[PDB]
């Protein structure tokens, strides 16, 4: 634990990133979390939405 | 734009409607302005033959 | 069947067009919601039910 200052800076750039790479996962309440997905089964009127 | 359509059709002349006449005949934008008006026709526009 | 015992039919291991059910006119009411009438031959499905 000598050099903690150090691994807290890498750990939370890492961890902040992970945060937001994972965020992708999350559909926000719409049918999908994939972009291809919706723009592949739906009709550009409803996939705007 | 005038046309004639039949009673049930009236529901597809709309944005971002799936339809018949709304693919193969006259489609509207999804960011239409405007307005649709319909009225019948019966007394003019048929014959009994 | 009549609607309290409505009949369910597994749709599995085959071919699918779609298309000759949107271009057919028999139907008063086509309606779709989690996927486009158009797309139906564009995907893969499994876990189909009628």
């Amino acid at each position: 634990s000598a050099l903690g200052k150090l691994q807290d800076v890498v750990n939370q750039n890492a961890q902040a990133l992970n945060t937001l790479v994972k965020q992708l996962s999350s559909n926000f309440g719409a049918i999908s979390s994939v972009l291809n997905d919706i723009l592949a089964r739906l009709d550009p009127p409803e996939a705007e939405v | 734009d005038s046309f004639v359509i039949r009673g049930d059709e009236v529901r597809q002349i709309a944005p971002g409607q799936t339809g018949k006449i709304a693919d193969y005949n006259y489609k509207l934008p999804d960011d239409f302005t405007g307005c649709v008006i319909a009225w019948n026709s019966n007394n003019l526009d048929s014959k009994v033959g | 069947a009549s609607v309290y015992a409505w009949n369910r039919k597994r749709i599995s291991n085959c071919v699918a067009d779609y298309s000759v059910l949107y271009n057919s006119a028999s139907f008063s009411t086509f309606k779709c919601y989690g996927v486009s009438p158009t797309k139906l031959n564009d995907l893969c499905f499994t876990n189909v039910y009628a």
